[PDB]
């Protein structure tokens, strides 16, 4: 039984909002670290994401979709493979925004227009600025050596419909665009060979 | 052989205690026991050395000043401030046994915990869009500690017994504890190391004992160990988490033991429960005793 | 029937008082052999004794207008010849009668020391007394004091918070206003089961907590077996229905005669005996046969009750347990029928193999024809009149039930508004420092048994009886008053307005002496129930926080002084911008807004921009002086910022 752990860095191409009030105020905080205040993607959000691209793109009731994201069903308890920590505002990106004094979350207002009144309703939303960076981390649980490498093409065509995709919020609507840059990819736990093995 | 392992949690943790809502900033010693048994059987580890030759304690906060352990459940000759504190500094845990802790001085080591800050995220399932239905929300609790705090528990065992504990541990902190691990929760960073201090509290003789680990002693033991006690009785439940138990999760057998910080006179050694029914394998609940001797 | 008697003539020893302010024991007994049921030798006996049995002499020792006492007592003897009559389990409608009417009297009138005990407080204290001292002495003046003729019992529930936050929040308006009701209601069940026991009248409970009982019962070891009896009885039926999510203790002080005097001062430390053992027993709380039954069960069970979380118990299609799904439905009639019945079979369990459920005032009647010894408990009703009920209080305030279309829609209802924004207030409050007031809130010197029990007896009354009438005409729904502690929900607007309300009547009411601390919410109606508990809740913690009087209102950076709220923010501020947009055709919600972003604004160079705002903005002089005052005080501001908000959100849509 091995563990690799994929060490990677999140890109905000586009702002990027994971939701999760007073009057005049942003009504659409994204999620934060309770202490740091340091805007995060919760790692639910990236494994959901990934799952419903994959559900997509092999269409859930899928084995090796189930496999990788987890199984409950009666007869079919399958251990998810894929735990994706909550992405963490990345360091360099931390400085990058401390210099020029620049807020860690744009806000962008938004407003609808009905279709029979045609007035204008307001929204302010909060954004992760882009240019962005969170750490991401995810481990990827080696149950069976046999599939080791399909599951890795899986996740790599998950990551690609991702980078096409969006990340939480309104992405029909250009936010969420994210670019995944892998750091490095290891073997933790175990003797497994994971040099040959690329996220992208 | 009494080692000390911290655990610095990077994300946050649920570490359910009744629902997904809620959040415990510690967990008892029967979870992590069950973890470290999940993860030998998952490193094709034997069961048997880990379930007799380990008896671990309860996990506790720490700060980088003090190591908190468990209020001692001794009589008190102002309340609510002994209420509120539930946690104290291992030097302070010795003057409060002397009883020389004061109702002020009690608050003020309440606040002095910084341990971290427990929320609530909020979640939803959109499996039901897809299949012409609505999205679900739903909630689950966690706790961020601060970057100098984080959690430890005590282990005791032989040579063997440790360095296999060192092992499951590194596999640990991959693998995470709590709930919704493997949900982008649960994931720690583990360091153990010989503590010269917790030996010290370790190597005492007082007239009371205080439990350092959620435990139960057997009937027999039970007998004698009853009678002059002050003891809090919480209840051990859960749903099995394993691939060979059954075809469908099935809730374990209702547990109840003594809380870690009750006060016994008459110590007792602890027992491996089995709260498995109709199972293929038998479900494991570590009721082991950690005792800490003491004077009032 | 001699103890029988004896009951009678003690509470009404001193009813020779009320028609001599109209030897007055010599007129008592005059008066009381007017009426043929009271004519009994033990009855007429201890009237004309308290002013010198003799029983009913030694209990006394331990404890306006003319016009107005001869209404009263005119009163009094239509209610005596029609309504009272001599009997067993007819002593607890004549004990109601004395509390209806003797509230009011004092015991002592013209008297240098202070009236601050009621006639039926000292009428009581008494009676209950004297059984106390017939009891001992079946069992067989200044000496008499010096021995030990009293026993101070008190029992206390465990875990009653947990157990009322026990909803999974599918259904949590009801459960918890249910729960919290059976909780309050059972432990009624229990005096009652234990006063049954003894043979003694409610006289005997001398005051009740939430959660808590306060008896006085007779120091005779027959009275000693009873509560190991009770104790152990009712300490194996919570292990039956609750398994530890529940538990009671008893704990008993031998106290003599002078204690209840509270001569030198043994009276308070008598309470912090009994006390500490009461809280030694909650650490035991447990024995060796009951722990190994706990971990003796065999099967855990496939499906769980989603609220209790048990698998042992019978779990029905709907996934509520059976204990469960009766605190649901009957969350239902406990607010639209007044009368609880403790029949052998109902909804909600109670001990002694007996059963709770609401029922009509003719399904009371009817339920006491079915089975006999069967408990009526009527809600919120001052006639003593009836028969076999005692009188329990309860806040049930919900203006939805108000119309039958509105009920349909429940709280619903209060968001529909025809202007300001659609939202549902939550306010939850507390007695500040009730606790440690209880203890402190009258001087040692003060302080007696009789003493207490008004205290908490007033304090209970204003929590559930005079809370409905505060409330009405407001669209709140109380979701339960508990003790100290409040939970309600209804709209943002009616919510904040009751709870200014509230708090000004609690002053009148405690003339001072007493403050509370609450928290406000605002929320949709589609936000779930109990995330509104647990953030309103919070909020609370945050007015409780600071130094005693504190309120936190909408968001916790906006907590203000009662005071401050109601007179700083609403009238000071509010109302002349409410009257500002209605005189100004140019003045629009954008200029609110605009100030308001002027406003929140740390740097004071907005100041400024105020200030050019508001010169091109036509406002008039005086409210442009007084805008501009606000805005430069660091406290001042935080309240215009709230001032405008709160019109923002009454003039939405």
């Amino acid at each position: 039984y091995s563990k690799i752990r994929i060490v990677g860095k999140i890109d905000v191409l586009t702002g990027l909002h994971i939701g999760g009030s007073m009057i005049g105020a942003i009504a659409s905080p994204v999620v934060r670290d309770p202490y740091s205040r340091l805007p995060i993607i919760p790692g639910s959000s990236i494994k959901g994401k990934m799952r419903s691209l994959l559900a997509k793109h092999i269409g859930q009731d899928a084995p090796e979709i189930l496999r990788l994201f987890g199984s409950s069903q009666k007869g079919a308890i399958q251990s998810s493979r894929l735990q994706i920590s909550d992405a963490f505002f990345s360091k360099a990106s931390q400085e990058e925004f401390d210099k020029k004094d620049l807020a860690y979350t744009e806000t962008k207002f938004e407003n609808t227009i009905s279709r029979l009144t045609a007035v204008a309703n307001p929204r302010q939303i909060e954004r992760v600025t882009r240019g962005a960076s969170f750490d991401f981390h995810i481990i990827y649980n080696v149950e069976n050596i046999n599939e080791v490498m399909a599951d890795f093409e899986n996740i790599k065509t998950a990551i690609h419909l991702l980078e096409n995709d969006y990340l939480g919020g309104g992405g029909t609507r250009g936010n969420g665009r994210i670019r995944f840059v892998i750091d490095s990819i290891d073997t933790v736990v175990g003797d497994f060979d994971s040099s040959n093995l690329s996220i992208k | 052989v009494v080692k000390l392992v911290k655990l610095t949690f990077k994300s946050p943790v649920h570490f359910g205690m009744k629902r997904l809502s809620d959040s415990n900033h510690t967990i008892a010693a029967d979870t992590l026991f069950s973890a470290l048994i999940i993860e030998a059987l998952q490193q094709q580890l034997e069961l048997s050395h880990l379930l007799n030759n380990l008896v671990i304690t309860d996990l506790f906060p720490y700060n980088k000043t003090s190591y908190f352990l468990p209020k001692p459940l001794i009589r008190i000759e102002g309340y609510k401030a002994f209420k509120k504190l539930t946690y104290i500094p291992v030097e302070n845990y010795s003057e409060y046994l002397r009883g020389e802790i004061d109702s002020l001085e009690a608050s003020k080591i309440a606040e002095s915990l910084n341990l971290g800050k427990a929320s609530l995220s909020t979640k939803v399932s959109l499996q039901a869009v897809d299949h012409n239905g609505e999205s679900e929300p739903y909630s689950v609790g966690n706790f961020t500690f601060y970057p100098e705090s984080g959690l430890y528990f005590l282990a005791k065992g032989n040579a063997d017994t440790i360095g296999q504990l060192e092992i499951l541990m590194h596999a640990l902190q991959y693998s995470g504890i709590g709930g919704k691990r493997s949900a982008g929760y649960g994931q720690f960073r583990c360091t153990i190391e010989d503590s010269g201090k917790f030996d010290s509290l370790l190597s005492q003789t007082g007239n009371i004992a205080i439990l350092l680990s959620s435990a139960m002693a057997s009937d027999e033991e039970l007998v004698d160990c009853l009678e002059d006690a002050r003891y809090l009785l919480k209840k051990r439940t859960g749903f099995v988490q394993s691939k060979t138990y059954a075809d469908q999760l099935v809730k374990k057998k209702d547990f109840y033991a003594f809380s870690a910080g009750s006060t016994f006179y008459q110590k007792f050694n602890g027992k491996i429960f089995d709260v498995s029914d109709n199972g293929r394998h038998s479900v494991y609940r570590y009721a082991k005793a950690f005792w800490l001797e003491g004077k009032i | 029937n001699k103890k029988l008697e004896l009951m009678y003539g003690s509470l009404l020893h001193d009813i020779g008082k009320i028609v001599y302010r109209s030897t007055h024991s010599k007129i008592g007994s005059q008066f009381l052999n007017k009426f043929k049921p009271f004519q009994l030798s033990g009855i007429v006996d201890s009237v004309s004794y308290h002013h010198y049995a003799y029983i009913t002499y030694i209990a006394d020792n331990i404890a306006y207008t003319s016009s107005q006492y001869a209404a009263l007592v005119n009163k009094m003897t239509d209610d005596l010849s029609n309504k009272l009559k001599v009997g067993p389990d007819s002593f607890s409608s004549l004990l109601q009668w004395t509390e209806s009417l003797w509230s009011y009297i004092p015991s002592s009138t013209d008297t240098n020391q202070v009236m601050d005990v009621s006639l039926y407080d000292h009428s009581k204290i008494t009676c209950a007394i004297a059984s106390c001292i017939y009891d001992y002495l079946t069992e067989m003046t200044k000496q008499f004091y010096q021995e030990d003729v009293f026993l101070l019992v008190s029992l206390d529930m465990s875990g009653i918070q947990d157990f009322i936050y026990n909803i999974s929040g599918s259904k949590a308006l009801k459960s918890l206003r249910s729960r919290s009701f059976y909780l309050e209601t059972m432990l009624e069940s229990l005096v009652d089961d234990l006063l049954s026991d003894l043979e003694l009248s409610r006289a005997n409970l001398l005051y009740t907590g939430g959660g808590h009982a306060y008896l006085l019962l007779p120091n005779t070891e027959r009275a000693r077996d009873v509560l190991a009896s009770f104790e152990g009885e009712m300490k194996e039926w919570f292990i039956k229905i609750f398994k530890t999510d529940l538990s009671v203790a008893i704990a008993y002080k031998a106290c003599t005669g002078e204690d209840l005097m509270n001569s030198n001062g043994t009276y308070s430390d008598l309470w912090q005996t009994v006390s500490r053992k009461l809280s030694d027993k909650k650490a035991h709380k447990y024995s060796l046969n009951e722990i190994k039954l706990f971990n003796s069960t065999i099967h855990a069970g496939t499906q769980e009750c989603k609220e209790c979380l048990r698998s042992d118990i019978d779990i029905s299609e709907d996934s509520l347990c059976k204990i469960c799904e009766g605190i649901i439905a009957i969350s239902n009639d406990l607010r639209d029928y007044s009368f609880f019945v403790v029949s052998p079979e109902g909804k909600v369990p109670l001990p002694r193999n007996r059963y709770l459920s609401v029922e009509n005032q003719d399904g009371a009647e009817r339920k006491i024809k079915m089975n006999k010894e069967t408990r009526i408990y009527s809600k919120n009703q001052p006639f003593v009149g009836k028969q076999l009920v005692t009188n329990l209080w309860m806040c049930d305030y919900d203006f939805s039930t108000l119309n039958p279309e509105t009920k349909k829609q429940g709280i619903a209802s209060y968001v529909n508004r025809e202007v300001g924004i659609p939202r549902l207030g939550v306010l939850r409050a507390d007695i500040d420092n009730l606790g440690t007031t209880f203890i402190k809130g009258i001087p040692e010197q003060y302080r007696s048994i009789s003493r207490t029990a008004t205290l908490s007896r007033q304090l209970s009354m204003f929590f559930k009886f005079e809370l409905s009438n505060i409330l009405k005409g407001a669209r709140i729904s109380v979701i339960y008053s508990g003790g100290d502690d409040l939970f309600l929900i209804g709209a943002w607007d009616d919510v904040i307005s009751k709870a200014l309300v509230l708090r000004k009547a609690f002053t009148r009411f405690s003339a001072g002496k007493l403050t509370f601390s609450a928290g406000i919410g605002m929320y949709p109606v589609k936000y779930p129930i109990s995330k509104m508990a647990s953030e309103t809740g919070v909020l609370e913690d945050l007015a409780k926080r600071g130094e005693k009087n504190q309120v936190a209102l909408w968001n916790d950076s906006k907590v203000f002084g009662w005071s401050q709220l109601e007179e700083q923010i609403l009238k000071e501020k509010m109302i002349p911008l409410q009257e500002a947009l209605t005189n100004s055709q140019e003045h629009g919600k954008s200029f609110l807004y605009k100030m308001l972003e002027l406003l929140r604004n740390e740097d004071q160079i907005n100041i400024a921009r105020l200030a050019y705002l508001l010169a091109r903005s036509s406002l008039s002089e005086e409210l442009t002086q007084s805008i501009f005052a606000w805005s430069q005080n660091k406290q001042q501001k935080v309240e215009l910022i709230t001032a405008i908000e709160y019109l923002v959100y009454q003039i939405r849509e």
